[PDB]
């Protein structure tokens, strides 16, 4: 078995438990439930060179946790850090986030993701979104409502952890149904 | 652009199993797949991708098979039966409704399911190869 634990951060409400719920099952959560500490979700995708599985850590973004997720930060291999295109409050908040990953676990690979892409008109122009620049991280506009890039973090993570930039995910093999 | 060490030993690359190798295709289209939630009692959306619909060359079982686009994970996996009944939504000839026994999650479900097309056409096309695959069994 391959597995990678991967911390998801972000400001509350920026579409973390939505973007991995969407994974997980399908759907598009429209309420806010205010995730309670940590839900830990196993999420398998298939590859050219097999099965790998993310172990993903969907963190509470109020403040009040920030003592618990160091201790959820604690041997992960990989981070997204969440924010929302229609609220600028939490792509300033993202440095703080990236602050408090590199502290726990230096040098690991981190993703920050633009969620919300498919409201009409953003409150956060692509023009103000630098951060990854100056981190040098991979950066991706995403949605969870529509899939736009939603598969990426994943892919760009997976294609650091495994050591293979050319990684693709395969078809998951259809096994024989019920009957 | 900059360099990470890996965390685990590289595996070799595999052979692309699909799981399809045994069957043909009667139907393949995009379309946009809804499961019911019970408790709720809301759909919620399951998946996006290639509807098909496969009849095994050896046993002749049919089955209809999605999966999602860009992650391609399964969204349906299911025996088609002929006891199925495909039911179009009120005013609506873009979608249908039926139930399956489902195998996306690789564990059987019981499920209602509504899949939608973009044109007309492209639902009608598949109402008829889903009914006329239906057309087996018995006479
Ligand atoms: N329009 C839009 N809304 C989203 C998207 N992703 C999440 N949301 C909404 O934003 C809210 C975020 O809730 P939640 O995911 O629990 O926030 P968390 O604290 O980051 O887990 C939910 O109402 C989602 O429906 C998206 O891509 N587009
Ligand atoms: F309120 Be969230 F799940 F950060």
């Amino acid at each position: 078995q391959v597995q990678f634990k991967l911390v998801l951060v972000g400001d509350g409400g920026t579409g973390k438990t939505t973007f991995v719920k969407r994974h997980l099952t399908g759907e598009f959560e429209k309420k806010y439930v205010a995730t309670l500490g940590v839900e830990v979700h196993p999420l398998v995708f298939h590859t050219n060179r097999g099965p790998i599985k993310f172990n993903v850590w969907d963190t509470a973004g109020q403040e009040k946790f920030g003592g618990l997720r160091d201790g959820y930060y604690i041997q992960a291999q990989c981070a997204i850090i969440m924010f929302d295109v229609t609220s600028r409050v939490t792509y300033k908040n993202v440095p703080n986030w990236h602050r408090d990953l590199v502290r726990v676990c230096e040098n690991i690979p981190i993703v920050l993701c633009g969620n919300k892409v498919d409201i009409k008109d953003r409150k956060v122009k692509a023009k103000s979104i630098v951060f990854h620049r100056k981190k040098n991280l991979q950066y991706y506009d995403i949605s969870a409502k529509s899939n736009y890039n939603f598969e990426k973090p994943f892919l760009w993570l997976a294609r650091k952890l495994i050591g293979d930039p050319n990684l693709e995910f395969v078809a998951m093999p259809a096994l024989a149904p019920p009957e | 652009g900059p360099h990470f060490e890996p965390v685990v030993p590289l595996p070799d690359k595999i052979e692309v199993k699909t799981g399809e190798e045994d069957e043909e295709e009667f139907f393949c289209n995009r379309a946009k797949l809804f499961r019911f939630d019970v408790e709720s009692k809301e759909w919620k959306e399951r998946g996006i991708g290639n509807v098909k619909i496969l009849r095994h060359k050896t046993s002749g079982k049919i089955r209809l098979l999605m999966r999602r686009e860009q992650v391609l994970k399964i969204c349906a996996n299911h025996y088609i039966s002929p006891d199925m009944k495909l039911t179009p939504n009120a005013g609506s000839d873009r979608s249908f409704v039926w139930h399956a026994l489902d195998y996306a999650d690789e564990l059987p479900k019981p499920e209602q399911l509504a899949i939608r097309f973009k044109t007309p056409e492209e639902a009608a096309l598949f109402k008829c190869k889903f009914e006329e695959a239906q057309s087996i069994l018995k006479a």
